[PDB]
Order: C-alpha cells, then structure tokens, then sequence
C-alpha cells in the first residue's frame, strides 16, 4: 500500500503534490497506455518486511 | 470566476474559484468542465 515515485521528468516545487499515475516514457517511442519496451510505471512498492 | 491548473477534466487536480452574489465556492478536485468553460444561469 506504501508507494513511491521513482521518475519524473522534473524535479518538484516545494509543497506540492503529485497523485496522478501515468506510464512514464524515457524515450522516442511512445508508450501508449502499455508498460513495454523503455515503459515503467513510476509508482514503486517499498516492500516491508 | 477563474480556473487554474495544468490540464482539465482529470490527469492533474485544478484549481477552482467561482465567484457570485452570495459566496465563493474555492476548490481543488478534479470536476468537469468542456472545451468552453462557462456558468449557466437557468
């Protein structure tokens, strides 16, 4: 349940938010809505145990 | 009234200030609104 946000395009103003989950794209191609090739979501579980 | 934010609709929480005779209604959520932002009346 606990999530972080490893990429973005820029870094953040300070005390600002940013709820919105869209596939990120490092590159040329797009990613169209499919988490292929160069596509990572950017919301990442910590994972505790 | 005026509207602030980055895109409309959903994809990005906006901005949101109406003004009238009465009250102000600020708010940041999502809402809907078209590609003609307008207050109808009646």
């Amino acid at each position: 349940n606990y999530l972080y946000r490893l990429l973005r395009k820029s870094k953040l103003k300070p005390f600002e938010r940013d709820i919105s989950t869209e596939i990120y794209q490092a590159g040329n191609k797009p990613c169209n809505g499919v988490a292929g090739p160069n596509c990572y979501s950017p919301l990442q579980s910590y994972g505790f145990r | 009234g005026w509207i602030f934010g980055t895109t409309l609709d959903s994809k990005t929480q906006s901005l949101l200030i109406v003004n009238n005779a009465t009250n102000v209604v600020i708010k940041v959520c999502e809402f809907q609104f078209c590609n003609d932002p307008f207050l109808d009346v009646y």
